[PDB]
């Protein structure tokens, strides 16, 4: 359909108090023909910082590798850690170069800084403009609907156990929206003492 | 001393302000063959000597057909001369394409000069060490020029290059008045005589070395080669 | 800057000094010999080792290009590698076009061409290394070609190059001019003998690597050389006694 | 101390040096006769473990022009690649025959590139150290030219170049004649070639070739060489 | 002269001087030969391993060798013994090695 | 030419294994007016002397401390023109790189860039390296600060250092007096004393230039402010 | 002319080598000792620290030891100025390889890049040469632990144990003896380094501040990288000192036992 | 036309590859197969534009062998796939048109075999079995139904047989059957077709 839509995909992040959460889909087919129900589109760079990317799969692989190159070298020269903010910027600069070309990607950053102990989320646009997110973060083609759900479901205070229910149902609602049958999803639940990874049970065709 | 210094600088200037490079270049012209140039200013002739290194050889040409109304004799090394000659032929070709005019040989000669002069005026370029007698039959008649690798452009009514140039010059000045604006035949005889003056003169006249080349009112570029000069002898 | 400038100079009396000095640089280097049989081509090299903290992981003079052609050298390790690389791509350029591997001679010609090219061109100079090039093609004919930094290449039956060349060259001259018969066992034996004279004893100083056809490239065991060494001593003593005893 | 120098004499240094380098090489002989050009050479040998079978120094540029070269042998390998192609290019363009002489000029332009100055466009720092005897057959019949390392060409009918050249050329005169048999010549050539040698006369260090109109450029084989030995 | 490549060909002049004589570097066998004469002079013992010291040596000419013995001989003299031991040879071989080198290696051409 | 000239460098390996031009620059450094630096830990103090030699001057015209950034500052000993130029290129590089990012500058990275420009000039010919030595002074958070940069291309950390004429003698004075906990006001008193000891031609509120890095980085002292300290202990 | 400024540099001569190349070696020799011991368990790296003062500061442990990879580290011998330029390109090529190949660069390949640079300069470039030597402490997942060495002369080696820096000849000899072909562990190595290091040092007192020591071992990821702390280093030294005292004491007891002199 | 099927047994990989040899608009000959054997550890199948396939394949063969000789080591086939993918990823963006689908069939010496499918949007995936082209439609239902993770060797040969009978039955194309290859760690063999 589009230049991002041939394999669809959506990604959600929600914030809790003293924790943050990132959930995503998995599926890779070729056009509309589903071959496999796997394909990670979220990678992390260091434990706690998570980056979710949402272009075309082809683009995503190349961009994730670019961010690795840059970040590693940067980290090396300064000789101390990178911050979440720093990753956000970096993405922008990269986002700006790709704007002439047909690589269009939407990233989302999530993580909780544990050398500062604050939660951090952002979304970024495919024309390169960074927009600092709050409380909920959306990505995917389904976004208009997804936004609707996130404004409704949220409540100002959240515990990992409540946060878990919120994302799960969000994810459940989200898979029905796909025309590309993007079945399979992962959750990562992040604390500044622990990370949980959960693959979830959902519809199968 | 400082002979090596003066070779090493092509930007050379001395207390007497001389430029040795030019000097060297002049010795190289004198090393070449014997050539004379003569014009009546309605006909122009050049006797040129073409020589051979050894017995089992045969003479190498020093009369070049540059064009079907213009031409030269070379006096100095063969290799550099070839390079210059391509530039001048192509300059004649665009004149023909664009303008469809022959173009004054006078105008031509002056242009070639600049392009050489400017690389002596900076790093690189050794002297080219060939001097030329350039003839051509233009709109206002034939004209004769001496091009030097010092880019010294002069029109003369006759001239000579080759060791013992001066000898033949003095005869040309003497016979100068006799040349007038006629007779083909006469110009050549004087040339044959004159050419004898350029040589050591212990070497007797030969028909295989000499070569006679004419351009004139209704003439263009023609060469008399070997035996062919005997009819006109 | 761009630095076109001739680093090289030109001959003052018909002698390129820099190329005279390149031959000296070869005299200082190692000793290599190559022998050809008719199902075998042997490349021997000598070693100087007194370290035993050094790994034998290390690269060796006999270098792998295509699967039946090897290159042995004298000079510096560094320079030789650049030469190897150029060959390794080149075989592959050919592998694509000709759809088969080419002749040995052809490979040699390319390397040679760069070396004379660097003398003749401004603002460059050749490495100054000399090599032994050896291999086979589809045929069982064995090939030994010699490359030298005078920008030339040539065929030999036998060759020895490097330090102390004169003594061995003549030895070798005796050794193989009564053989029009293969004797591969003896050929290796004779090569170790040839090489023995420069090491100053010790198989511990001697490496033979054998290339026989059908894709057989071997570096000998410590033990195989030791067996060969024992056979040479036993035969010399037995023969000395034997010549006096025969009186014929 | 430039080599971009013209020289105070005005006679460039580098060209003069080349002749010396040449005096160190072998001897190469050419006689062109009334019909046919012969080129004879010494490819030499020295050791018994050498294969000069491999070696050559007389090459056919094409099937109607050849050349024998003499001097710093590696340079001549560069020299031929350029020429051979240039000839071949004329066949693509007009599918026609080139003159021996046209081919010789083309290569002489390339003889001048030495220096990085502004009389020569740089690529080389120095010239080719070789002379060549360029032969061919065309409608101007069999002809021979002597390519002079001085980047110039002179025409010839008989020439020797080599270490021995001073003597050889003298020897070449008595035997030369404006009309002489081709076969007769080959014997005459053989005599001068014999005189120069210190090493054995065998068919494994000397090489003959001729060009005749009736059979193209032909390199002479061993069996043929051995027969020529028998006659003299 | 230490090095003859310092010299001038004017200085040589062929047809006076025609001979240029070059001492090879230390060659392994030679070291043992030179040594056998130096030890003969000195006391010797049945716990000496002549090869082992020569083997341990590389690129050392006769003077250092003549020197090693002399050095060692002094140590012994302090002990007031005329018997020589391995140990003596080791300290002296180490002192001379310590002093000549501080360079880094250009080997490993294999 | 326009691309001809000397491709290799003036500086050259010696059988000494020293670098001649480099050796000379320690001399070039030597000639400098007296400089010091004190790190007050929470603060930083850098100080130098303005020599004066013509009564004819204006204002306090050119400085010898210029701000690269709003957080790092340079002072030097060596040649003045070189200093102006050195500051311009760096100053350009500091802003461009750290406006791509919005993060504020790390100290080490500036040092890495100044040293490279110094080093490329050692690598290449035609142009000669600069013959200045710098004190890179900054403040940021709880990080260490006060760094020195050589015309050599080398860097080192320090707590205290001195430059200019009689550098070795002043440093020996410095070494003894400078110990443990001190105050930003206190560090200034000491630096004036250490400069006076090196040489006093005089000191006025215009022979001295003192700058600090403390509250929110680099701040420039008033002329009156310093004068208060001169009275506070002469 | 168009060039005549030059001093006829970077050319050959009857020397048959290159003058400038030779020169560099002596400067390598000056610089503080670095030692590599390679064992069947781990890799031990130790380097001896130059001039330190109380006005001078420690901002890292890293001041002779530099990480080129998350399984490679090196000790650099040579002037600081040159080395930092060189180091960056070396880090950078590993990242190319990482991009394409999507797994770490072979150790041998990374060593190959450095010699290639140098060699180009010696054939012709217009830029003066340099001289740096690295001692490589490295690992692999199908070839095990690797230690290598590089020299500017374009000769690199592999070693069980090597040392370079001041008193290179003597240190190499001692190192050769104390060693045993295989049968080596880290604990044996801790002693081995110091024993050899002390004998090259002129300063009679040994202290944890004059040394840097590190080991690269494996357990997790590809490796665990250990940077040894000053108290731990001091502890090794004292323990070791007490062993030298102890050896000496046993020897004196044997001399008395033979019959005292 | 263009079709390629694969199945990875835990002991070998069978692949079905295309055949032609005189194909314009007629059939008169079929013998040639658009596959190149990348080495003896990895084999590669391809379909796409006919000219582009040969041009692409040869560059990749040339390079992989250089690395083998230079390292004196062999790359993992997984390692090879990302490399191949990276090259094709450039191309897509550029003016030149390589947008062909590749199948890298590989055997890992001490990791067991692995099968990779490459698309023309550039996308690399591993599947125990997949297929592409016109062939795929018919085959994949059989493969899903008859195959069960880690089936025997004997079972695969029967399963491949069924495909040819389906292709015959339903009727598609105009040339008959496929060419089948066996890739193993004993190298590459051949499964004859009717």
């Amino acid at each position: 359909m589009s230049i991002m839509s041939y394999n669809g995909g959506a990604v959600m992040a929600m914030k809790g108090k003293n924790c943050v959460a990132i959930a995503a889909d998995r599926r890779f087919g070729i056009q509309a023909q589903m071959v496999t129900t796997d394909f990670q589109k979220i990678f992390p760079m260091g434990d706690r910082l998570y980056i979710g990317l949402a272009g075309l799969a082809t683009d995503v692989q190349t961009v994730a590798q670019r961010l690795k190159f840059r970040l590693n070298l940067y980290e090396l020269k300064e000789g101390r850690q990178i911050k979440p903010y720093t990753l956000m910027s970096m993405v922008a600069n990269l986002l700006y170069e790709k704007r002439f070309g047909p690589y269009y990607t939407e990233p989302v950053i999530a993580g909780l800084d544990p050398k500062t102990f604050k939660p951090f989320i952002c979304s970024l646009d495919l024309i390169g403009c960074p927009m600092v997110t709050d409380d909920f973060v959306v990505s995917g083609t389904c976004a208009e609907q997804m936004y609707g759900m996130c404004e409704s479901l949220w409540e100002p205070n959240m515990d990992p156990d409540h946060l878990f229910e919120t994302i799960s149902q969000a994810m459940l609602n989200a898979v029905d929206r796909d025309a590309v049958s993007g079945m399979g999803v992962i959750v990562h639940i992040i604390e500044k003492d622990k990370i949980t990874t959960r693959t979830l049970k959902a519809r199968m065709d | 001393m400082f002979r090596n210094q003066y070779d090493n600088d092509v930007t050379v200037w001395s207390p007497q302000g001389r430029i040795h490079q030019i000097e060297y270049a002049m010795e190289a012209v004198k090393q070449g063959s014997a050539t004379v140039g003569l014009k009546s200013k309605t006909h122009a002739v050049l006797v040129a000597l073409k020589r051979a290194q050894s017995e089992l050889a045969a003479h190498q040409k020093k009369i070049l057909h540059v064009d079907n109304h213009i031409g030269i004799s070379i006096a100095g090394l063969t290799a550099d001369a070839r390079l210059l000659c391509n530039f001048m032929r192509q300059e004649c070709l665009d004149s023909r394409f664009v303008f469809d005019r022959p173009l004054p040989v006078s105008r031509l000669v002056s242009l070639i000069g600049s392009k050489t002069q400017i690389p002596t005026q900076r790093y690189g370029r050794r002297p080219y060490g060939v001097g030329l007698l350039i003839a051509g039959y233009d709109d206002m008649g034939p004209h004769i020029f001496q091009t030097c690798p010092s880019a010294n452009y002069f029109d003369c009514r006759a001239m000579s290059i080759g060791a013992r140039s001066q000898s033949a010059r003095t005869y040309l000045e003497r016979h100068m008045s006799e040349f007038m604006e006629c007779n083909l035949n006469e110009l050549v005889k004087h040339g044959l005589r004159a050419l004898r003056e350029t040589l050591p003169a212990e070497q007797d006249l030969t028909t295989k070395n000499v070569s006679i080349g004419i351009v004139g009112k209704d003439l263009e570029f023609t060469i008399y080669d070997d035996d062919d000069v005997s009819p006109f002898l | 800057m761009s630095y076109d400038r001739a680093i090289t100079v030109f001959s003052p009396d018909g002698h390129l000094f820099q190329v005279e000095y390149a031959q000296e640089a070869v005299k200082k280097g190692s000793t290599a010999v190559g022998v050809r049989g008719r199902d075998i081509v042997v490349l021997g090299v000598e070693k100087k080792s007194v370290a035993k903290l050094q790994d034998e992981r290390t690269v060796r003079k006999i270098c792998a290009l295509d699967d039946n052609v090897c290159m042995a050298f004298a000079g510096l390790t560094a320079d030789a590698r650049i030469v190897i690389n150029r060959a390794r791509v080149e075989c592959q350029s050919h592998r694509l076009t000709v759809e088969d591997p080419v002749t040995v001679e052809y490979i040699t010609r390319y390397i040679a061409s760069l070396k004379q090219r660097y003398t003749q061109s401004n603002g460059r100079r050749p490495f100054g290394i000399s090599a032994l090039i050896v291999g086979f093609d589809f045929d069982g004919t064995p090939r030994l070609y010699q490359t030298d930094p005078s920008g030339t290449y040539h065929a030999w039956k036998a060759n020895a190059i490097g330090r102390g060349a004169k003594s061995v060259r003549e030895f070798l001259e005796k050794n193989y001019t009564d053989e029009a018969i293969e004797t591969d066992d003896l050929t290796i034996k004779l090569v170790i003998k040839a090489l023995l004279e420069v090491v100053q004893s010790g198989g511990k100083n001697i490496e033979l690597a054998v290339m026989r056809r059908d894709q057989s490239l071997k570096i000998l065991n410590p033990e195989e050389i030791e067996k060969y060494v024992a056979e040479i001593e036993k035969e010399k003593e037995e023969n000395e006694k034997k010549k006096q005893k025969k009186a014929s | 101390r430039g080599v971009n120098t013209f020289s105070p004499e005005g006679r460039l240094f580098q060209v003069e040096y080349a002749i010396e380098a040449i005096k160190l090489g072998s001897t190469a002989i050419g006689i062109q006769t009334s019909e046919g050009v012969c080129l004879a050479v010494e490819k030499r040998i020295t050791s018994p473990l050498m294969e000069p079978s491999s070696i050559e120094k007389i090459v056919e540029i094409d099937a109607h022009i050849g050349c024998a070269m003499s001097g710093l042998i590696a340079d001549a390998k560069t020299l031929i690649d350029k020429a051979r192609v240039e000839t071949q290019n004329h066949w693509f363009t007009y599918n026609e025959t080139m003159t021996v002489e046209s081919v010789t000029q083309a290569v002489s332009n390339l003889a001048l590139q030495f220096g990085e100055e502004d009389a020569d466009p740089g690529a080389m720092s120095r010239p080719f150290g070789v002379a060549l005897l360029f032969g061919g057959v065309d409608e101007k019949g069999p002809q021979l030219f002597h390519m002079d390392p001085s980047g110039t060409f002179v025409q010839c009918d008989a020439r020797a170049i080599g270490s021995a050249s001073e003597g050889a050329q003298s020897s070449l005169q008595e035997v030369y004649h404006k009309s002489m048999t081709l076969k007769e010549a080959i014997k005459s050539s053989l005599i001068i070639l014999k005189q120069v040698m210190e090493e054995k006369l065998n068919a494994t260090n000397i090489e003959l070739a001729t060009v005749q109109p009736g059979q193209n450029f032909h390199m002479f084989t061993k069996e043929e060489l051995e027969e020529v030995i028998k006659d003299i | 002269t230490n090095r003859i490549e310092t010299l001038d060909p004017a200085l040589i002049r062929p047809g006076r001087i025609d001979r240029k004589i070059e001492f090879p570097l230390p060659d392994e066998k030679t070291k043992k030969r030179i040594f056998q004469i130096h030890t003969s002079r000195m006391t010797l013992a049945d716990d000496v391993t002549l090869d082992d010291l020569i083997m341990a040596k590389d690129d050392l000419s006769g003077a250092d060798i003549k020197a090693i013995c002399t050095e060692a001989g002094l140590m012994a003299l302090r002990e007031r013994r005329m018997k020589v031991t391995n140990e003596d040879f080791k300290k002296s071989k180490e002192n001379v090695l310590y002093k000549k080198q501080e360079g880094t290696p250009e080997g490993l051409y294999l | 030419m326009a691309e001809r000239g000397y491709s290799f460098s003036l500086t050259t390996f010696s059988p000494s294994g020293k670098l001649v031009q480099i050796e000379y620059a320690l001399a070039a450094v030597a000639g400098g007016a007296p400089s010091v630096g004190i790190k007050a830990a929470n603060g930083v103090v850098l100080a130098t002397e303005k020599k004066q030699k013509s009564i004819l001057y204006d204002e306090r015209s050119v400085h010898k401390v210029e701000p690269i950034t709003k957080h790092i500052g340079l002072v030097y000993s060596g040649m003045g023109p070189d200093y102006r130029v050195l500051v311009h290129r760096a100053r350009k590089l500091a802003q461009q790189y750290y406006l791509v990012y919005q993060e504020p500058i790390p100290t080490a990275q500036l040092v890495q860039r100044v040293a490279s420009v110094m080093q490329e000039y050692t690598q290449s010919g035609g142009v000669r390296p600069f013959g200045v030595s710098l004190l890179i002074c900054g403040w940021n958070e709880g990080r260490p600060y006060l760094f020195q940069s050589d015309p050599s291309g080398a860097y080192f950390a320090w707590k205290a250092t001195a430059m200019g004429k009689n550098y070795v003698n002043g440093k020996t004075f410095l070494e003894k007096r400078y110990n443990e906990d001190l105050e930003l006001e206190d560090a200034i008193h000491t630096a004036i004393l250490t400069l006076k000891e090196s040489f006093e031609g005089q000191m006025t509120e215009d022979n001295i230039e003192v700058g600090i890095c403390n509250e929110a980085g680099f701040r420039r002292l008033t002329p009156t402010e310093v004068k208060d300290y001169l009275a506070a202990i002469a | 002319m168009s060039r005549r400024y030059d001093s006829r540099t970077t050319i050959f001569s009857p020397e048959g080598r290159l003058y400038q190349v030779e020169y560099a070696m002596e400067a390598i020799g000056h610089a503080g000792t670095c030692l590599g011991i390679l064992a069947n368990d781990g890799v031990l790296l130790a380097a001896e620290r130059r001039n330190i003062h109380k006005l001078l500061d420690e901002v890292f442990f890293s001041e002779k030891i530099y990480k080129l990879n998350e399984d490679m580290a090196c000790s650099v011998a040579g002037i600081t100025s040159d080395a930092n330029v060189l180091t960056n390109e070396l880090r950078l090529i590993a990242q190319r390889y990482l991009l394409q190949y999507q797994e770490p660069i072979p150790c041998e390949q990374l060593v190959t890049a450095l010699c290639d640079i140098k060699q180009a300069y010696t054939q012709f470039g217009g830029k003066r040469p340099f001289g740096v030597s690295l001692l490589y402490i490295g690992w692999d997942k199908h070839y095990g632990f690797q230690l290598y060495q590089s020299d500017p002369s374009g000769n690199y080696g592999g070693w069980k144990a090597t040392c370079i820096g001041n008193n290179s000849a003597a240190a190499v000899s001692m190192l050769k003896q104390d060693y045993k072909e295989g049968e080596m562990t880290l604990k044996s190595a801790l002693a081995l380094a110091i024993k050899v290091l002390n004998k090259t040092m002129d300063v009679s007192k040994l202290s944890a501040e004059k040394v840097e020591i590190a080991t690269l071992t494996r357990e997790n990821g590809k490796t665990v990288i250990r940077v040894l702390k000053q108290k731990e280093v001091e502890q090794l030294i004292k323990k070791h000192e007490e062993e030298e005292a102890k050896a000496e004491r046993e020897k004196k007891e044997k001399e008395q036992k033979e019959k005292d002199k | 036309m263009e079709y390629l099927i694969g199945i990875q047994g835990p002991d070998y990989v069978l692949v079905a590859s295309d055949r032609v040899a005189a194909s314009n608009i007629v059939q008169m000959k079929d013998d040639h197969d658009k596959m190149f054997k990348m080495s003896e550890k990895i084999l590669l199948l391809c379909v796409g534009e006919a000219g582009d396939t040969v041009q692409f394949a040869e560059y990749i063969q040339k390079n992989v062998q250089l690395y083998k000789m230079r390292n004196g080591y062999e790359l993992s086939p997984t390692a090879a796939a990302n490399f191949t993918r990276r090259n094709l990823a450039d191309c897509l963006r550029s003016r030149t048109p390589y947008h062909v689908n590749l199948l890298l069939a590989g055997y890992d010496e001490h990791e067991g075999p692995a099968l990779y499918y490459m698309d023309y949007l550039a996308a690399l995936a591993k599947a125990p079995f997949a297929a592409h082209g016109y062939g795929a439609f018919l085959t994949l239902s059989i493969l899903d139904r008859y195959y069960t993770p880690t089936i025997s060797r004997e079972r695969a040969v029967e399963l491949l047989r069924k495909c040819l009978e389906e292709l015959q039955k339903r009727f598609i194309l105009n040339l008959p059957t496929f060419s089948v290859r066996i890739i193993d760690k004993n190298g590459i063999h051949d499964l004859d077709n009717i």
